[PDB]
């Protein structure tokens, strides 16, 4: 219960501030306003942002690394086992393969930003 | 004679290589940059308490314009139109005619304070110290029309700042 | 006014449409309330809106025209529309969904009575509902914008500029002209 | 009485954030040889209040071609998560005493990246979508080192309970045994919060706009509160993690005073760093994470898994 | 018969003015810094 | 009470808030931007009045037009002004922005930025001293302190 009340209070307060942030102020809208800021000059093209492959690889690299961290999270509880030798070997095997994954992207120019 | 700014060969003895490794790993020279800003936090700031304190100026300061008088109260200007000829921005407009007593005096004397570049050439050109730039620099307006001065405004500035304009001219005319 | 100032010029415009108007902008913010309520489904009302710049050039020409002293004008647009087919056009130009549904006169005034409680600019009022549905009078015996040297601007030409801000996409990619009641 | 407890947490946080804007402008002011706000109230004490009222009575511009649902969701998500992360903090007693408090902090922190992504989408600008993508790639990269670093420290504490880090440091701060980890943790909490020298979006002003450049008035204020609420929380997390304060059950206020001082100093260290350095180029702060921090973090994770085992110093599970 | 008086340097000129770069050496060597760092770790591990 | 009392005090509250948190967007166009940077410098430290060094257009309250406004730049200055949320104020700094200045009779110069945008305060000089600009900002605070938005609304 105590947790649900806390989350409800935190997110209800945020919603309240947003509504009074849109209704309290005095508004005046016209076409010149309510347009993308740009930089003071008109848009130079009616096309969406080109897809950049490098930005896609960092998201995937984070995902695969983030999945290997999920396996490393239970280490604090794993160190309490009686089979420490087996546990230690598998703990180091996982981290080493994580480093081998880093070494592959590094040497294959996967971490660069020069096109 | 020339000097090189970035022509050095770093030493490659283990003592020096380990120093650079310590700097790379222990962030030594970055923390040295934190000590330079920590020192400033414990200095006296250079801020002044404007408007109660004001920045220093000199007698030569070129501020708001003013038309001056002789000690008798007669206007100094004799409508010679030298200030109008020299004005690099063409901010001065003058019309004149003989006065009721026959003297050579202006009927129009306008300075467009929005064309003026506050250069001082008008007070250099003036042969009778009539047009001067005073020490006031705090005359911002709420409209563009308040900054088109005519002869009445300029004579009011002179009668308003004579006590201070006269003192400044007394302190600088020997350099002119 | 005609008695206090006999030489006065009196201009009688229809609903004026423009960027800052409350006529076309009024038939675009009703999207906030789902469908579009129209008394009698907006079929018994005829509107002849006029353009703001046309009304403005009429007033200016009336100042320089010596023949306008003590004269009454009627500034009207070139075309007549049904309130339903004009409101449909606004949504078509604004590219917003159009869900009209009728509502009785007594109920439309009730909701207008509700919006009048606002201590700020009411979104709508009882008087506003009466004027939106009042049919625009025809006064053939009064000079129009042609007697002041002004050519009325069709609502079709100047509707896009008024209703552009209400669209939700930039560079969407057309709409057909609204049905007009023929003269006579 | 628990609902009183929640308000006794939320409201002071929103006041601490308010007066962190004053201290930031005065610490930066004096480190730049000037004074900072000292006119609006004594020593500027009313400046945060004036800024708050000003922002909330200004037009909240929302471009007509902006997805309204996401334009409103992003500030709600950001602030809602910013306040949520404060509930498990042992100062010294948590509002909600979680057995997995540390993992809760990571889980909620990784959700906050959406507000950056949703705000960029809702702009329909493409001067901000690139900013959002750059900001998001930065944030997810640096929560990889936060998780692995935090995992390494927990191998000397024993559990994910936030209160257990108090017991672990009852003899000595964890900064001595883990100063290599603390250094990278501090930098990683600077990059997560988009704080200088890692502010490529918020205030770069180098041919790169911020993901919230399109926000104005109150909605902008809400993003600002979330950003500053996170700066204090991350620095409070660092104090608990590496600078543990002794806890006397009979004088709990002694803990709160000492722990409050350490958190302030760490927070003022954020302000100190902003005044001292230029900002990383975007491709440089990725090389910092992937080529420098990540290799060292992995090695220190191997070292901190085997160090307790080889020294017979494995912490208790409870 | 007053003498000419204008802004001039004092008799003998002004004092010397420093202009060359001055960045003093500070801190310890790399060996000592690593020794303190590792020593801190060893005490902490113990 | 009287109603007019509550509205009068609410005006002071919102007038005080708006003049104590003036966030300017500076259009540094020509030399007058340098004197604007000296007002942010330690001696005058505009930040101590609540006036931040720089703000983005979407969070700016006042536009300082500091420098010559050419025809080429005129469309871009209006676009930034239109995108400033209200209330918005414009301070014209220097002769060039005030009325054209040294380049008044040029083929490529807007003879005063008041042709493109409304102006609330005109600061004269070429350039105005950093102190004369700070006097204009302080003179804009007093103008905002005289606003009666709510008193007028209450009497509509
Ligand atoms: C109508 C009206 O009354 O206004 C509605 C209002 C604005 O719509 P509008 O007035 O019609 O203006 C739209 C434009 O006119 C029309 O043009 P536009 O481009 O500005 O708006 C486009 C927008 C249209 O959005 C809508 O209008 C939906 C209403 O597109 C959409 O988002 C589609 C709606 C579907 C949203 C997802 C469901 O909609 C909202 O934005 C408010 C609701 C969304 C906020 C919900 C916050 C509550 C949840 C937060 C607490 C729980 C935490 C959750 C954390 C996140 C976990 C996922
Ligand atoms: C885009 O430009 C700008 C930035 O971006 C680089 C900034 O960071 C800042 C930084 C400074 C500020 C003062 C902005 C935020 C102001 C606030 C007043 C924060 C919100 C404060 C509150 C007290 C929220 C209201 C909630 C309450 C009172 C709880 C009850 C400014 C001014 C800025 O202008
Ligand atoms: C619709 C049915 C009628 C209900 C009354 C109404 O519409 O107007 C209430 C009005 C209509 O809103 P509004 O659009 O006129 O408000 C615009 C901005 N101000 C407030 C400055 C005029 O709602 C209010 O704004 C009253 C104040 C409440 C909002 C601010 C404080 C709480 C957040
Ligand atoms: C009230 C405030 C009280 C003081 C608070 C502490 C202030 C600390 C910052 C100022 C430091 C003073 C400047 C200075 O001496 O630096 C020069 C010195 C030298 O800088 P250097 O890089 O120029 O030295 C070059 C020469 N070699 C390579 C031989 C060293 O800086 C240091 O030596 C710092 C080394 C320790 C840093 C360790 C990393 C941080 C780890 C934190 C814990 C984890
Ligand atoms: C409202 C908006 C919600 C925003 C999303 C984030 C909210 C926090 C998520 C729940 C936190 C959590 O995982 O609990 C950990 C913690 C784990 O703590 P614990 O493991 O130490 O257990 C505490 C008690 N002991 C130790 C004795 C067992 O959970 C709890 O403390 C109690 C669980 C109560 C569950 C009630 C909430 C269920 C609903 C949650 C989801 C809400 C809907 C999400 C909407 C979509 C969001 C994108
Ligand atoms: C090391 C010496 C620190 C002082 C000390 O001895 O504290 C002992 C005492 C120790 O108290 P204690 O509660 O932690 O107990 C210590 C014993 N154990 C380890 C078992 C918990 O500190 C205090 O009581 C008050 C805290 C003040 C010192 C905190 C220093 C942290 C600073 C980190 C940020 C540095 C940036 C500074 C920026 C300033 C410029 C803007
Ligand atoms: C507080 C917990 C204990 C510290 C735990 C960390 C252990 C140390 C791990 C780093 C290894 C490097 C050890 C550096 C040895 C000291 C070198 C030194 O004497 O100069 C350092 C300097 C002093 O330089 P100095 O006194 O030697 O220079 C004087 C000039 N000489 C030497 C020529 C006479 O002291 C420091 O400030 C270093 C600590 C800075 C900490 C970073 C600031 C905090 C910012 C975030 C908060
Ligand atoms: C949920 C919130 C719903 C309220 C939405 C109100 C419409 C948006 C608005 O505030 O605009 C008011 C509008 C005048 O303001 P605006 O057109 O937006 O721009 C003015 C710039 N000077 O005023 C207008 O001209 C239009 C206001 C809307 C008219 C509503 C008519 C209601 C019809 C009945 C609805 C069904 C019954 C409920
Ligand atoms: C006394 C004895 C002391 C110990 C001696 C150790 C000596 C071996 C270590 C040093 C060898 C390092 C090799 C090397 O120099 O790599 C350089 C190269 C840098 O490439 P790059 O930065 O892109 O080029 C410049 C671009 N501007 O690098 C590369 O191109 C690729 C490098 C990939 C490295 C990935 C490592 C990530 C994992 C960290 C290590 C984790 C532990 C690994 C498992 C070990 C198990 C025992
Ligand atoms: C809280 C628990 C901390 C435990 C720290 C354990 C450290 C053990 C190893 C010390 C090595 C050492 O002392 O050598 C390094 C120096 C001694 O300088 P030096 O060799 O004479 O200078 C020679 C180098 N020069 C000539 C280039 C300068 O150390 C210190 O002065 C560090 C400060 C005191 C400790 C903090
Ligand atoms: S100061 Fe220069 S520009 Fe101004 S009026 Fe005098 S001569 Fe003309
Ligand atoms: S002010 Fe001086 S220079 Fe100008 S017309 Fe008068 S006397 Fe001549
Ligand atoms: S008014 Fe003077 S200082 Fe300012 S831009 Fe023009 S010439 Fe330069």
């Amino acid at each position: 219960m105590n947790l649900m009340l806390a989350l409800l209070t935190n997110f209800t307060l945020a919603t309240l501030l947003v509504i009074i942030a849109f209704w309290l102020p005095q508004l005046n809208v016209y076409s010149e306003k309510t347009s993308p800021y740009e930089c003071g000059f008109d848009p130079m093209g009616s096309a969406r942002l080109p897809f950049s492959m490098k930005f896609f690889l960092v998201a995937i690299t984070f995902l695969l690394f983030d999945l290997e961290i999920a396996l490393l999270l239970p280490l604090p509880w794993a160190s309490q086992t009686a089979n420490l030798n087996t546990m230690l070997t598998m703990a180091l095997f996982l981290i080493i393969l994580l480093a081998v994954s880093l070494a592959y992207e590094w040497t294959q120019k996967g971490l660069e930003w020069t096109e | 004679t020339y000097k090189y700014v970035n022509l050095r060969e770093p030493s490659m003895d283990m003592k020096s290589v380990t120093d650079r490794a310590a700097q790379t790993l222990l962030w030594t020279e970055l923390i040295r940059g934190l000590g330079m800003t920590l020192s400033y936090l414990f200095r006296e700031p250079a801020t002044i308490n404007y408007p109660f304190e004001k920045g220093p100026l000199s007698p030569r300061f070129r501020g708001e314009h003013a038309l001056r008088r002789y000690p008798s109260g007669e206007e100094r200007c004799i409508a010679c139109k030298l200030c109008e000829a020299v004005c690099p921005a063409q901010a001065i407009t003058i019309e004149a005619e003989p006065r009721a007593d026959g003297s050579r005096r202006t009927t129009r004397y306008d300075i467009d304070m929005t064309k003026c570049i506050y250069c001082g050439f008008c007070q250099e050109a003036c042969p009778v110290d009539a047009i001067v730039e005073g020490p006031n620099f705090e005359f911002s307006t709420e409209t563009h029309e308040e900054l088109l001065y005519n002869k009445e405004k300029l004579l009011n500035n002179g009668d308003k700042w004579e006590a201070e304009i006269a003192a400044n001219i007394q302190a600088d005319y020997l350099y002119r | 006014v005609r008695e206090t100032f006999p030489e006065a010029t009196i201009i009688k415009p229809a609903e004026i449409f423009g960027r800052e108007d409350r006529f076309l902008n009024y038939f675009a913010n009703i999207r906030w309330f789902g469908g579009v309520p129209l008394i009698s489904l907006g079929k018994k009302t005829v509107k002849q809106p006029v353009y703001i710049v046309d009304v403005t050039k009429g007033i200016i020409n009336a100042i320089k025209d010596p023949d306008a002293r003590g004269k009454t004008f009627a500034f009207v647009g070139p075309s007549r529309y049904l309130l339903f087919d004009l409101v449909q056009y606004v949504f078509a130009v604004a590219h917003r969904p159009f869900l009209p549904y009728p509502l009785p006169h007594f109920a439309y005034r009730w909701i207008g009575r509700l919006f009048e409680i606002s201590p700020f600019e009411p979104w709508t009022t009882r008087d506003k509902v009466e004027r939106i549905h009042t049919t625009d009078k025809i006064l053939p015996h009064l000079p129009g914008l042609e007697d002041l040297g002004v050519e009325a601007t069709p609502l079709e030409l100047k509707a896009i500029e008024v209703l552009r801000r209400h669209r939700t996409y930039r560079w969407l990619s057309d709409v057909q002209p609204a049905k007009t009641i023929p003269t006579s | 009485m628990f609902m009183i407890n929640i308000l006794m947490l939320i409201i002071p946080i929103l006041l601490a954030v308010a007066f962190l804007t004053l201290v930031e402008r005065k610490v930066l002011g004096y480190m730049q040889l000037r004074k900072g706000p000292n006119v609006v109230g004594p020593y500027g004490l009313l400046q945060p209040i004036a800024d708050a009222i000003k922002l909330f009575i200004k037009e909240p511009l929302r471009p007509a071609t902006s997805s309204a649902s996401m334009f409103i969701l992003a500030p709600i998500m950001a602030l809602g998560l910013a306040l949520t992360m404060w509930i498990p903090l042992p100062m010294p007693y948590p509002l909600i005493n979680m057995n997995l408090g540390v993992l809760f902090m990571l889980a909620m922190s990784s959700l906050a990246v959406y507000s950056i992504l949703w705000s960029g989408w809702a702009s329909n600008s493409k001067y901000a979508l690139i900013g959002a993508l750059r900001a998001v790639a930065q944030t997810i990269s640096y929560e990889v080192t936060l998780a692995i670093i935090l995992l390494s420290v927990l191998l000397m504490s024993g559990s994910f309970t936030l209160s257990t880090l108090i017991t672990t440091q009852e003899q000595m701060w964890l900064i001595l045994p883990a100063w290599p980890l603390a250094m990278m943790w501090f930098i990683s909490t600077l990059a997560e919060t988009n704080r200088a020298p890692f502010d490529l979006t918020e205030g770069e002003s180098e041919l790169v706009s911020g993901f919230n450049v399109e926000y104005a008035a109150g909605p902008f204020a809400l993003f600002f509160m979330a950003e500053y609420a996170n700066i204090i929380m991350m620095n409070i997390f660092t104090a608990i993690l590496f600078l543990g304060t002794s806890h006397n059950p009979h004088m709990p206020e002694l803990y709160t005073i000492n722990f409050t001082i350490k958190s302030l100093l760490l927070t003022m260290s954020f302000l100190w760093i902003r005044a001292s350095y230029p900002r990383f180029r975007y491709d440089q702060l990725m090389h910092l994470l992937w080529k420098n921090f990540l290799p060292l973090t992995l090695a220190l994770c191997m070292w901190h898994v085997s160090l307790p085992i080889l020294t017979s110093g494995i912490p208790p599970q409870t | 018969a007053s003498k000419v008086k204008q802004d001039m340097p004092p008799v003998g000129g002004y004092g010397p003015i420093d202009y060359k770069r001055n960045l003093p050496r500070r801190g310890l060597s790399g060996y000592s810094m690593f020794a303190v760092g590792i020593g801190a770790l060893l005490f902490g591990y113990w | 009470s009287r109603g007019e009392y509550v509205v009068a005090k609410l005006d002071d509250l919102i007038n005080w808030a708006r003049r104590s948190s003036l966030w300017p967007m500076t259009f540094g166009l020509a030399c007058c931007a340098v004197e604007m940077m000296h007002m942010a410098a330690p001696r005058y430290d505009m930040d101590r009045f609540g006036v931040v060094f720089r703000a983005s257009p979407r969070q700016s309250d006042v536009m300082i037009v500091a420098g010559t406004l050419t025809n080429k730049m005129a469309p871009a200055l209006r676009k930034v002004y239109d995108q400033m949320p209200e209330p918005r104020y414009v301070v014209s700094m220097g002769s060039c922005a005030n009325g054209g200045g040294y380049y008044h009779y040029s083929y490529s110069v807007v003879r005063g930025c008041d042709r493109i945008v409304p102006v609330d305060i005109y600061v004269p000089g070429c350039p105005p001293t950093a102190e004369a600009l700070l006097y204009g900002i302080l003179q804009l605070q007093k103008k905002i302190k005289r606003e009666k938005r709510l008193r007028i609304w209450y009497r509509r």
